[PDB]
């Protein structure tokens, strides 16, 4: 059981040269080679570099690798929106108990992209779920950047808390815009109290909070 | 080093004619001989490698043969574009040694020169020097005479001629004789003329102008 | 060929020796592998196989080559012969008879010669 | 052309045996210098290497797991297989099979994974039991009606274990399809939402269907989302 | 499209060192040798050396060993030649060329453009002086008409002359330079054009002298 130490996160604006490090011992990396992998969330990892510098076919030449002693490094020259992923390094430990040691993981975040404002949609409770005695109001933010936003469930101008859950998609492969879903599960007994429910979104691309409300209908 | 001898050093031949240049080596170079074509103002260009293999795009009239010490380059139907110097290079042992070169000049029907005369420019005349240029445009053979006459006085020691290389389409030459006079001397005389004699001219052609 | 390339192999585990180089387009290359079983001993070396090829350098089209020769050493011991490819030697089940010194030589039409020496041992048994 | 695929995901009760198998396509595992290997990734715990097997049967296991991990190969069916024993809840991870080249050069021992397979979420948990998911329609309305689009979706609410897949119109709809990550509810059951952005000129002129695949419970649910009665 | 582009022409004094560059494109840089050849003024070709892009290792001719150094920069795809202890015999056009191999056979498929190195004791590259050769045959230019540009005095060589920025390629005769008593060079570039286009089409000669970094454009028009 061993680990290759890696920076938790690297970053850069489009076009910069980003470096990720990989620190090891004299049983890994030291005597043996280093290999670099790329993982996009939701999909399996892909080989980026092998034999410390050698690039697989289909890996652009702007990706490079190097090794010196107990340490190794990866260079993403000309950083691009597609290069935003988690990067892992790995090497073989040929101790008397051999193993393939992986890295901790490094996440490259491409800064300086268009600040996209979210589109807010408030879906009222569904049929056959109300019949099941549970109401669910869904507030959807479909395309935005950065990931930071906040949704407040105002019910009859009274802020709710503790009864809502949130889920966020990772940056889309085509436009790298997050999507957020705030599901508020307030039971039927309280949902039937009124028909007035609103979600208020504050985001960096919004000059003022955007409120979407449902009443009557 | 392998001393490479090329023969002939210079050949004159006509269009539609078989021409054979030869390369000899001090030792046996096997098939490791290449043939190059240097055209004026340009880098050498390979025509044949491996003693017979023809290079991509190169015309099919070029053929190579030989083995060991003696090798030959053959052009079946000479064409005006083949005016160039031809070099042989050994690919056998390093240092790679080249031949001395063979210049192929294309014999052509006799063409008469078109003679033009250029008076000095006032821009140049404002610098104390006057250059008078006499131009023979497209002629063959190369041999031609340009006699300068300032006020019907035969000039010498003040002229300087320059001849172009054979055209790859007309197989013709051009000449530029420059009469360089001081501005004061130019402004002392009035009649300036260049007289041209050539194999294509039955009578000497004299172009002239008056100023100064 | 800087120095000995040491290879620690596990028992009955495959080992692949790799000699990496960038060849020149069109140059004809010849490689030979020689095995000295000095580790299990208890200019004459056993040429394992001699191969030759011409570099096409397309980087994808698998290069054909020629098996010039192959010794019968491993068959006299009723063991399988190594898999020899341009730049690599492969053994599927490492055993005592496969331990020792491997010498890789490459000679090219461009007047180039390169060497590489490997020493294949066992980890935990030396 | 080289493809690798594992056995399906599912629930494994703690302290019993996990078995997975990977099938290879585009060749045979009898080609040279290739280790067929298993690694795993538990969310938040990065990448961990489980072990490797060769065509001969020679294996190498991760030392922390050697007491409990066993690997086997079958050159007849191009299948390599993994068995993990005495499993705890911390063994819940996505288990990837992979092909690995290996060679020794002047740099050392090179051993990398070039052709991976997809993943399978094996959940080791005695906290719940397998359950078919309930799908509910997130119906559309006139949103962004000042010249914009609308959204509609399906709400998968009560399923265990993970994972589950949501398609739209049998894969015809891929633009705007944003299936959301699952969240664990206080019931001990997972829930998620899959939404899609559609032009407002397609609400009453187009049919929208979602397709839910929960392999652990052998369940598939198709639901037709349609606009609300007033809209 | 294999393209080799070399550095500009240079004048150096005896004892100096000249470094010529050669940037390559259109092929796998590390799969082909590059070698250097020299053509003296009025003479044939001579081999300097060859360099492997990968090993950075070179092979030199006996004459130039110790006086020539061949280097490479694989990142920028550029080869370098350096000649030390420069002498008057070293004045020549230096060429970089790619070597194609077939089995044991070698040849030079794609050549560079050439770099003229002039070893002179002069200390300043004197730029050219361009004067117009006006097309006025007494305002009766029957048939063809000749017009030109006289490059008066320049050092060192070469001078590249084009017409109409390169549009006029037919009938252009740029004569070889003539060394003058000044120690300076001189040339004239003429062209025969239709007389109908004399008053209708502009005629500009473009004269470039890299050694003095001087490029001059000049319009020639019939005198009036």
């Amino acid at each position: 059981q061993s680990v290759l130490t890696q920076p938790p996160s690297a970053s850069g604006t489009p076009g910069q040269r980003v470096t990720i490090s990989c620190s090891g011992s004299s049983s890994d990396i030291g005597p043996n080679t280093v290999h670099w992998y790329r993982q996009v969330p939701g999909t399996a990892p892909t080989l980026l570099i092998y034999s410390d510098n050698q690039r697989p076919s289909g890996v652009p030449a702007r990706f490079s690798g190097s090794r010196s002693g107990t340490s190794a490094s990866l260079a993403i020259s000309g950083l691009q929106s597609e290069d935003e992923a988690i990067y892992y390094c790995a090497a073989w430990d040929d101790s008397l108990n051999p193993l393939y040691v992986f890295g901790t993981g490094t996440k490259v975040t491409v800064l300086g992209r268009t600040v996209a404002a979210p589109s807010v949609f408030i879906f009222p409770p569904s049929d056959e779920q109300l019949k099941s005695g549970t109401a669910s109001v869904v507030c959807l933010l479909n395309n935005f950047y950065p990931r930071e936003a906040k949704v407040q469930w105002k019910v009859d101008n009274a802020l709710q808390s503790g009864n809502s859950q949130e889920s966020v998609t990772e940056q889309d492969s085509k436009d790298s815009t997050y999507s957020l879903s705030s599901t508020l599960t307030l039971s039927k007994a309280d949902y039937e109290k009124h028909k007035v429910y609103a979600c208020e979104v504050t985001h960096q691309g919004l000059s003022s909070p955007v409120t979407k409300s449902f009443n009557r209908g | 080093d392998i001393q490479m001898t090329q023969s002939p050093s210079s050949l004159s031949a006509s269009v539609g004619d078989r021409v054979t240049i030869t390369c000899r080596a001090s030792q046996s170079i096997r098939s490791n001989l290449n043939w190059y074509q240097q055209k004026p103002g340009k880098a050498p260009n390979v025509l044949i490698y491996a003693t017979s293999s023809l290079q991509s795009g190169v015309p099919s009239r070029f053929s190579g043969s030989g083995s060991g010490t003696d090798f030959t380059l053959t052009i079946r139907s000479l064409q005006p574009e083949d005016f160039a110097t031809y070099y042989c290079q050994q690919s056998y042992s390093l240092p790679w040694t080249f031949g001395q070169g063979t210049k192929v000049e294309i014999k052509r029907t006799v063409a008469a020169p078109s003679v033009f005369i250029f008076p000095p420019s006032d821009e140049q005349l404002k610098s104390g020097t006057a250059s008078v240029v006499c131009l023979l445009n497209n002629f063959y053979p190369r041999e031609a005479k340009v006699q300068w006459k300032v006020d019907n006085a035969l000039q010498s020691g003040n002229s300087q001629e320059s001849v172009t290389e054979q055209d790859s389409k007309d197989s013709t030459y051009s000449l530029s004789s420059t009469l360089t006079l001081s501005k004061a001397d130019y402004e002392k005389h009035k009649v300036y003329a260049c007289e041209v004699t050539h194999q294509g001219l039955s009578s000497p052609v004299t172009k002239s102008f008056n100023r100064g | 060929g800087q120095r000995l390339i040491e290879v620690s192999v596990e028992e009955n585990h495959p080992f692949t020796l790799r000699a990496p180089i960038q060849r020149i387009y069109g140059v004809r290359y010849t490689e030979t592998w020689s095995f000295l079983p000095s580790l299990t001993c208890t200019t004459k070396e056993d040429q394992l196989a001699e191969i030759s090829y011409r570099f096409q350098g397309k980087k994808e089209a698998d290069q054909p080559w020629i098996v010039v020769n192959t010794s019968t050493l491993f068959d006299e011991l009723e063991l399988d012969p190594p898999e020899i490819e341009p730049g690599v030697l492969k053994v599927l089940r490492t055993e005592k008879q496969y331990l020792g010194v491997y010498i890789w030589n490459m000679r090219g039409s461009d007047g180039t010669s390169t060497y590489a020496t490997f020493l294949v041992t066992w980890k935990g048994d030396e | 052309q080289v493809q690798l695929q594992e056995s399906g995901p599912g629930l494994v009760r703690p302290s019993q045996t996990l078995s997975l198998t990977c099938t290879v396509s585009g060749g045979s595992i009898t080609s040279g210098s290739f280790y067929w290997s298993w690694v795993r990734q538990s969310a938040g715990k990065g990448l961990e290497w489980i072990g490797r097997i060769f065509k001969t049967g020679s294996t190498t296991y991760k030392p922390s797991l050697k007491s409990r991990v066993t690997m086997s190969v079958d050159t007849s069916k191009n299948q390599f297989s993994l068995k993990l024993s005495s499993v705890t809840a911390t063994d819940t991870a996505v288990y990837f099979c992979a092909r690995a080249p290996f060679y020794n050069d002047f740099s050392g021992y090179s051993y990398y994974f070039d052709y991976w397979g997809q993943g399978t979420l094996v959940t080791v948990s005695s906290a719940a039991s397998t359950k078919g998911p309930s799908v509910f329609p997130l119906a559309p309305s006139s949103k962004s009606t000042s010249g914009g689009t609308a959204a509609l979706g399906c709400l998968v609410k009560d399923y265990f274990p993970e994972p589950v897949t949501v398609s739209w119109n049998s894969g015809a709809l891929t633009s705007g399809v944003h299936t959301f990550p699952a969240v664990l509810q206080s019931s001990g059951l997972y829930s998620l939402s899959s939404v899609v952005t559609v032009p407002s000129s397609s609400l009453g002129t187009q049919t929208y269907i979602c397709n839910v695949n929960h392999k652990p419970s052998n369940t598939k649910v198709d639901k037709r989302v349609e606009p609300k009665s007033c809209d």
